[PDB]
């Protein structure tokens, strides 16, 4: 049941970060929308700047160091 | 690339360079040494708590152990110095010339 | 950072003690060296020694009891070595 | 005799039992009648953190109880 | 409430500090036949609150020091130890529940013992480095024992988290398996707190008095803590609490009964005995405590 | 001294070079750098003069600052493709620190100034076995690791080494310092074909060690440090001195001798690369390092110095030193010319 | 001279520490596990050269699985033109639980 | 008491290693270098960080610099500031504000690498049931698999032991 | 003989001498190994169905693959 | 190299099961008895292919056995298991020695009538 929840909530930042890179960058030369950096397409686990990344403050610092200095 | 990296590896090749000029003591010396054991110590922990390479942890506890007893060999180089001398100075090693 | 908080408390509240505590009333010997030195290869030992209750919990426990012997017998013969060669006494 | 240090040892025991109720009032206070949950291991914390996002409040101790089923 | 928790932990730990000087005098006083003091008020309360305030406005001797940074530096830390190592012990729930905090407690006596070392260096001529280096050598030489010890007597517990040896301590008292280790651990707490049978032989001699008292305080709590401690129920831990300070406050009583009537020990019949004493036998029940679980086919359920 | 304790400790310098070779770990590698420095640092001081006590501590600091950039270069090994496998590396600056770090603890001209001061202050027993295990220690490490060294770092410390061991050697007296002399020449010959055939590394490696072997084993014969005694023990022993002719003769290396056989295979599988000068120039500065082997013939076999008596007296007691093996080492070290063909007994 | 006792001998005294993907006590994986297991099985029986420079794609795909450069590197340009254009002030950002 | 602590620990760390690299008595020396290990410490516990950075902290911080300063006491005196120590702590001084402000207001500064500039939150795990703490039962297993390596480290200790003997004269 | 000069050096070395002897003699080290192995910290993970296996059983509740009944009774 | 095809919002909308999780925990092993027959073939879904976005409609039909196995417990006996989970959420972390008599109240009614 957490994996499902898991699963469902991760795909729902990724969806959401892309569409506010399509649409925040639509000004910049370049740039390929959505291509992920590696090579081999298969699915890989983001680098938790990607979930959490352009949040300000609250939800990254008790999410990635959230646990390593709660109690 | 994680950017604390880069001023762990700085302040590693501070403490090689301390560890290399030094005028007065060998003991500052030896000390300065440790410290740059203590940064290899912690530039390889760091790496392997975010790599996730959990089988082979070995490396930062053993490295700690060995270097320290390197350590303690080297005060017992030190103190055998300070007793064939009056002091343990970086002089009064004049002999034995090249 | 709330242990790092608990910290600052400790360390301020301290500094408020010695400075009301300040501002308000106004050769040597061989032998210390083998102390030090076995101190530091004996506790580098514990050092090995201490992450065993950690380890208590796997699957192939006959090696872990043999090596762990191992490593206290080792241990033993270390301090029974100087023990029988003088080497802390007076 | 004895009668007259157990006023000083009973002092000083009022003055190491306060934290102990202090400390225990306070983590049945700041939960709302709860304990403070202990969080050793990411699993906890995960079960912890997710307790915390389906109250709504952005508080755990409340924890929304059977009212969400359908 | 995370501040109000910090208050309510490191206030009163002068209050307990002075109030156990006076437990103390009057201990001894009774071991003797003596009162006393007890003219100064209702049983000498304000005696101690007096004696404190007074040698607060007793004027310092002016150094004649060398690196009078330094000389501020080694009390602050010897205090700041003694404030910030009541942290994971548990009255009943403990401030910071930790994963490991043991080792922090070891770890934190070596500081004790640098703060000693300072403290010797930076006072004064030659006598008294040479008197403070034998003070740091015989507390130096125990915390390979007692550490030693501590990993012997909670191998029976698992983990280090304190609370599982909370939990575990509820069908008999650690005291029984484990009693000649136990003993020689209350031994080496003696020697950690460094009183008479282990002798001594400046400023703020307060706060080195301070820092020395609390760590009474704080080993005879994680003694207490360590072996023993009755039934927890929750939603009524002040039963806990009672009976908690009561063993300790037993134990701190018995520990100072054992400095009133002994003599100080040889500074070579200490080393002597520590190393040809104690430390084979430590080994013989650490590899026995090894041996045991296996036996038992009882590892503790290590979370 | 107890010898219960040194067969121990040779054991434990047996380990730590056991451990060096066969270990595919990085660590194990650095563990066994450090326990054979941990057990070489008592076979010094094996006398109790201030000089064993300021050679050792020379050592001890120019070793273990080696074995910690040893250290720091596995692991920016690590920071890069990250594994503890002995193979190629991943990064120029991890090779350049890597080979730093072997240069210093295998001695090599930029860092071989702990050298001759650390050899001129210790008994000959302990020298004997710093020079063989500590040359032949890293240079299994070397043959594991070549695959990914850029070749400026390898080749600007083999012609500095040899230059620098050539020209060390002329003002020198002490017997101990010219054998030092000779082995950063050795090693930088050993160093310069390391990129091209490491065979040739190896089967010179083997020749040096049979080559130190028979010097310090015939200078063990007879308690000398200057070549005044070396004149002395002329006098009382005839056989010492063709000894000393042949053996310092195949130091020197020459054709019909033993020594030039690492020479003249070194250029044959240097000179199938398409690298002349460089070739010309290494066999230019090995005619420099033979004029101290030349003195030292010329004071010891081929001109008779004057003698002081109690050589008199000396006559009439017997040579009764004991050898731990020299003949054996002396003519495989010098009558190995026609064995030309065991190259191939190596790979 | 790299020596063969390991193989000899047979007891594998030191290949459970050498790289990652071995066995774990508990079995958990490292994080570039199947990249690891894709470059090793494509650098497996080849001559160290042409091993060099044909598994070259999955190689420096696992350098960027290991140290994740390039993404860090596109994550901080994201950061960069939004912080230039958040400076110009056009859509004060909803990317912060709003709307 | 924001985002980039581990950045800030990290520029203290560099601060002790450089006000102790500009040689000053060797107490201060061993004062420096507990201070730098403490927020060493620091750095590899907010990296999670459940064991490793209190066991340096009871070796090194617990049992090392103790002896570094009981050699002090008993071999040196220092007995009596100087412009080449001040001026060796304001030359690091300098090059650490030099880094740290052309790497803050830039992308990068490489000695030779890629450094990414941002704070280094990036990268951890997704919130994964990891349930042991991995380093605990990483050094747990140290002693099921760990079989020869323990056996060398042990028999290295104890050489160091009968080695400190006989250089401090044996027997 | 001994026993008066050092008690506490045969005192150690008997309970040395039990603790590397008295694990051999031993009805509960397989005890140890069996509890210590039975303890899932990983998820138990499903295999594919049929390569024709008649055992292995589906429902957790069948008793066809190997259970603890040894636990309960002590 | 090349793009991604991460799915859509509408198809990433299903309703969790929003319970706490100290309740979830303290109904696991019937829940896990009952239902959880199906979704051991969601987790080999999983293991097999490791990609989320592609094994997503059994995540979808474990929601809905978890939804309809908490509607049955809650229409049904037991009122009791409220007064059960409440009794094993505040003793901290969850001992299920904590609270044993309630819980084998809770499976009395759970065996009595269901
Ligand atoms: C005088 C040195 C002579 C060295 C041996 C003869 C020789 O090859 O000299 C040419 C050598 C170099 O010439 P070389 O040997 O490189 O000749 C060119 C050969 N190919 C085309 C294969 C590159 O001269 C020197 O080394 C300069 C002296
Ligand atoms: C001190 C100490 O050891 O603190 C431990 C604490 C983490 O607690 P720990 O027992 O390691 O459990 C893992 C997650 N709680 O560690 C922490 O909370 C990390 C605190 C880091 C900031 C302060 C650093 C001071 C130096």
């Amino acid at each position: 049941l957490l994996q499902a929840e898991k699963d469902r909530r991760v795909l729902q930042m990724l969806r959401e970060n892309l569409e506010e890179e399509a649409t925040i960058m639509k000004d910049v030369p370049g740039w390929k929308v959505g291509e992920s950096v590696f090579h081999t397409t298969r699915w890989v686990t983001p680098m938790m700047g990607e979930l959490y990344g352009l949040r300000t403050g609250e939800e990254i610092l008790s999410s990635t160091y959230g646990f390593i200095w709660y109690t | 690339m994680s950017l604390v990296y880069m001023n762990i590896m700085m302040a590693f090749t501070v403490s090689l360079t301390g560890l290399l000029m030094y005028r007065s003591h060998l003991m500052s010396s030896l000390l300065c040494l440790e410290g740059m054991m203590l940064s290899l110590f912690i530039l390889a922990t760091l790496m392997i708590l975010n790599s996730h390479f959990t089988l082979a942890s070995m490396m930062p506890i053993i490295l700690l152990v060995f270097a320290a007893c390197e350590a303690a060999l080297g005060l017992s180089l030190l103190v055998m110095v300070s007793n064939t001398y009056g002091t343990d100075y970086v002089q009064n090693l004049n002999l034995l010339q090249c | 950072m709330n242990l790092m908080i608990t910290l600052l408390t400790n360390f301020t509240l301290a500094t408020l003690l010695v400075t009301i505590a300040f501002w308000l009333p106004q050769p040597f010997s061989m032998k210390f060296f083998l102390v030090a030195i076995t101190f530091l290869l004996f506790d580098l030992e514990i050092a090995l020694l201490l992450p065993l209750p950690w380890a208590s919990q796997t699957t192939n426990l006959n090696t872990m009891l043999t090596m762990a012997l191992l490593l206290i017998f080792l241990l033993a013969v270390s301090l029974a070595y100087e023990w029988t060669q003088k080497g802390l006494e007076w | 005799m004895w009668f007259e240090v157990l006023p000083g040892i009973a002092v000083m025991g009022v003055c190491l039992f306060i934290p102990g109720m202090a400390t225990a009032r306070i983590h049945r206070f700041s939960n709302g009648g709860r304990e403070k949950r202990v969080a050793h291991y990411s699993y906890q914390w995960y079960l912890m953190e997710r307790d915390r996002r389906v109250s709504g409040v952005n508080r755990y101790y409340v924890s929304k109880g059977l009212e969400n089923i359908d | 409430m995370f501040m109000i928790n910090v208050l309510t932990l490191i206030i009163p730990i002068l209050l307990a500090v002075a109030f156990l000087t006076l437990v103390e005098r009057k201990v001894l006083g009774y071991m003797q036949f003596r009162k006393g003091p007890n003219v100064v008020g209702p049983y000498g309360l304000l005696q101690p609150i007096a004696d404190a305030i007074k040698l607060f406005i007793k004027e310092p001797l002016r150094p004649a020091t060398s690196s009078i940074s330094m000389f501020i530096l080694a009390p602050i830390l010897a205090l700041t130890l003694a404030l910030t190592m009541w942290i994971p012990l548990p009255m009943p729930y403990p401030l910071i529940n930790m994963n490991l905090g043991v080792l922090f407690m070891l770890a934190m006596s070596s500081l004790a013992v640098y703060s000693i070392l300072w403290s010797g260096w930076a006072s004064n001529s030659k006598y008294a480095l040479i008197g403070a280096l034998r003070a740091v050598a015989q507390t130096i030489s125990y915390e390979v024992t007692l550490a030693i010890i501590l990993l012997s007597v909670l191998l029976m517990n698992g983990s280090f988290t304190l609370s599982t040896l909370i939990i575990t301590q509820e069908q008999v008292w650690l005291i029984f398996p484990a009693w000649p280790l136990a003993m020689m651990w209350f031994i080496s707490t003696l020697a950690e707190t460094n009183r008479a049978p282990f002798d001594l032989t400046a400023g703020p001699f307060a706060l080195f008095f301070m820092a020395e008292y609390a760590n009474i305080i704080m080993m005879n709590i994680f003694t207490t803590t360590l072996f023993l401690g009755a039934f927890h129920n929750p939603y009524m831990p002040e039963l806990y609490t009672i009976n908690f300070t009561i063993k300790s406050l037993l134990l701190s009583i018995t520990f100072l009964w054992i400095r009133a009537s002994y003599p100080r020990f040889r500074y070579d019949q200490l080393m002597h005995l520590l190393w040809k004493n104690f430390l084979p036998l430590t080994l013989a029940l650490c590899m026995w405590h090894v041996s045991l679980p296996i036996l038992l086919s009882s590892i503790p359920p290590q979370t | 001294m107890n010898p219960i304790i040194l067969i121990i400790i040779l054991m434990t310098v047996m380990l730590g070079t056991i451990i060096v070779m066969i270990s595919t770990h990085w660590l194990l590698i650095w563990i066994g750098f450090e326990m054979n420095m941990l057990a070489i640092i008592p076979i010094m001081m094996k006398k109790h003069n201030p000089r064993a006590t300021e050679a050792s501590t020379k050592y001890f600091l120019t070793q273990s600052t080696a074995s910690m950039l040893l250290m720091m270069a596995i692991i920016i090994n690590l920071m890069f493709s990250g594994q503890w496998t002995v193979m190629k590396l991943f990064n120029p600056m991890a090779s350049m620190l890597m080979t730093m770090a072997l240069a210093m603890k295998l001695g090599m001209a930029p860092f071989h100034f702990w050298v001759p001061e650390v050899t001129q202050g210790i008994p000959l027993s302990s020298g004997l076995i710093l020079l063989t295990w500590q040359k032949l220690a890293p240079m299994s490490v070397l043959y594991q690791i070549l695959p990914s060294i850029n070749l400026d770092l390898i080749l600007t410390l083999s012609i500095l080494s040899i230059t620098i061991g050539g020209w060390g050697g002329l003002n020198q007296t002490q017997l101990r310092k010219i054998m030092a002399y000779s082995s950063i020449a050795h090693m930088g010959w050993m160093t310069a074909v390391l990129l091209y055939n490491p065979t040739m590394t190896l089967l010179n490696l083997i020749i040096y060690i049979i080559m130190t072997s028979t010097m310090f084993t015939l200078f063990m014969a007879n308690s000398t440090t200057t070549t005044l005694s070396l004149s002395h023990t002329w006098n009382k022993a005839p056989i010492m001195t063709i000894l000393v002719l042949i053996t310092l003769l195949s130091m020197g290396g020459l054709p019909p001798l033993s020594g030039f056989m690492p020479k003249w295979m070194i250029i044959q599988e240097m000179t199938k690369n398409d690298s002349i000068i460089l070739p010309t120039l290494m066999a230019i500065t090995a005619l420099l390092n033979l004029y101290f082997y030349m003195r030292l013939t010329y004071s010891t076999a081929l001109t008779m110095f004057p003698s002081t008596n109690n050589m008199k007296m000396k006559w009439q007691f017997p040579t009764t030193k004991r050898m731990t093996l020299l003949p054996t080492m002396t003519v495989l070290s010098t009558m190995l010319l026609p064995l030309t063909p065991i190259l191939s007994i190596l790979e | 001279p790299f020596f063969d006792v390991q193989k000899k001998l047979g007891v594998d005294l030191d290949h459970w520490m050498t790289i990652q993907s071995a066995e774990q006590p508990h079995r958990i994986p490292a994080r570039c596990h199947a990249f690891e297991k894709e470059w090793i099985e494509c650098a497996h029986g080849i001559g160290s050269i042409r091993a060099e420079k044909e598994c070259k794609i999955e190689f420096e795909d696992f350098r960027e699985c290991l140290l994740r450069q390039k993404t860090m590197k596109r994550l901080n340009a994201i950061k960069r033109q939004r912080d230039k254009l958040i400076k110009e002030g056009k859509y004060t950002p909803p990317p912060h639980h709003s709307g | 008491m924001m985002t980039y602590i581990v950045f800030i620990l990290s520029i203290i760390f560099v601060m002790g290693f450089v006000g102790f690299s500009s040689k000053p008595s060797p107490i201060y020396g061993g004062l420096g270098l507990i201070v730098s290990g403490g927020v060493g410490c620091g750095i590899v516990l907010n990296f999670g960080g459940s064991f490793l950075g209190l066991m340096v902290f009871l070796i090194y911080l617990g049992g090392m610099m103790v002896v570094f300063g009981y050699t002090t006491a008993m071999a040196t005196e220092q007995y009596p500031s100087n412009k080449v120590v001040l001026g060796t702590f304001i030359t690091g001084l300098l090059m650490e504000f030099l880094m740290v402000y052309y790497v803050l207001k830039d992308k990068e500064v490489e000695i030779v690498f890629k450094f990414n500039g941002m704070g280094d939150w990036v990268i951890y795990d997704t919130g994964d049931s990891g349930f042991f703490s991995e380093e605990a039962m990483g050094i747990a297993a140290l002693y099921s698999y760990g079989t020869w390596l323990v056996i060398v480290t042990g028999w290295s200790l104890l050489i160091g032991v009968v080695v400190i003997m006989e250089i401090t004269r044996g027997n | 003989n001994v026993w008066a000069k050092e008690p506490v050096l045969v005192a150690s070395f008997a309970i040395a001498g039990l603790a590397v002897i008295l694990p051999t003699l031993s009805p509960y080290t397989k005890y140890s190994l069996m509890i210590n192995r039975a303890t899932p910290y990983n998820y138990p993970v499903p295999l594919r169905d049929d390569g024709n296996m008649p055992d292995v059983p589906s429902h957790p509740q069948d008793p066809q693959g190997p259970s603890l009944e040894w636990l309960k009774r002590l | 190299p090349g793009i991604v095809e991460l799915p859509s919002l509408e198809d990433l909308k299903v309703q969790e099961v929003k319970v706490s999780s100290s309740v979830l925990k303290a109904a696991a092993h019937h829940y896990g008895a009952q239902c959880d027959k199906p979704n051991k073939e969601f987790m080999l879904c999983r293991w097999e292919e490791k990609d989320p976005r592609r094994c997503l409609e059994e995540g979808k039909l474990v929601n809905q056995c978890a939804l309809e196995f908490f509607r049955q417990i809650k229409r049904h006996c037991a009122e009791p298991f409220t007064e059960y989970w409440t009794c094993i959420d505040y003793s901290g972390l969850q001992l299920f020695r904590r609270c044993r008599k309630e819980q084998a109240q809770f499976d009395k009614c759970v065996l009595d009538k269901l």
